[PDB]
């Protein structure tokens, strides 16, 4: 998702 | 006064932050919880006791001060459960401070996390770092070690 | 040597703890959480790292040494994370004899608790205030402010 | 429950 906690 | 801590709750898109603060550094922990209860501010305690040689907690609010739970669990862990009055109308002051450097940390941070316990997460290591000169994480081991010694 | 952490993950009960050992002084954090994943790896560390001056990570096996959530959270916090394998024999003993021990301090307390994550959070206190004479709470401030002077 | 975590 783009984030830190969610590199998808 | 090494062993001193004060909790403190503060809201943020409808969930609650909950923060001890050890009060001579200013060095942080903190959690996200759906809301405040005596069974989680009780966890948390136990938690920052098993960590830091916490002698005296100043709860954040008459409900965790009156809690059985939150009381046996500073019994358990060998804290003295105190209340958080601010007879040094300065606590006060020094509180709202936080949470709102705290709020605008997490606020910078905010889009590089999904969830919201990553972004406070962040925040308390972004806090405990800031040199201001000592950190808060510099300031409570020297107070600590000193204090060992 | 003051920056170094050795990350472990054992099981109990059908549920995984993690935990992160600091190896000079044996002092330890550690979580319940449902299976280890690269996510529940990283935030663990995101944890460690903002309560304490997190240099190196020692992973606890190749799975968390390749994801690249755990590389994320490295990275955000300036930690360097490195392999685990015992080129000293002594570390794989040094281990499995804190597992042994941890789940000792578990099967003492079980029953003062109805979750899990609370008897692994009271083996936390258990085994950092023990004294061996320091604890490990005690010595890994001294280490840390020793480091900072 | 007679439990630190759940004195009920
Ligand atoms: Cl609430
Ligand atoms: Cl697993």
């Amino acid at each position: 998702s783009r984030k830190i906690d969610n590199l998808d | 006064s090494p062993g001193i801590w004060q909790l403190d709750c503060t809201h943020l898109e409808g969930k609650v932050i909950l923060v001890a603060v050890h009060v001579a550094s200013g060095y942080i922990e903190a959690e996200v919880i759906p809301a405040e209860t005596g069974q989680e501010t009780a966890y948390f305690l136990l938690k920052l006791a098993g960590r830091w040689p916490v002698k005296t907690v100043h709860t954040d609010n008459g409900s965790n001060f009156t809690s059985t739970t939150v009381k046996a669990a500073c019994w358990w862990a060998g804290i003295k459960q105190e209340d958080g009055i601010p007879y040094n109308p300065q606590s006060q002051g020094v509180i709202e401070s936080m949470n709102k450097e705290l709020k605008k940390i997490i606020g910078q941070v905010r889009d590089q996390a999904e969830h919201l316990k990553t972004a406070v997460q962040m925040a308390v290591f972004i806090h405990n770092h800031k040199r201001k000169g000592y950190s808060a994480g510099e300031r409570i081991v020297d107070i600590i070690a000193t204090d060992i010694q």
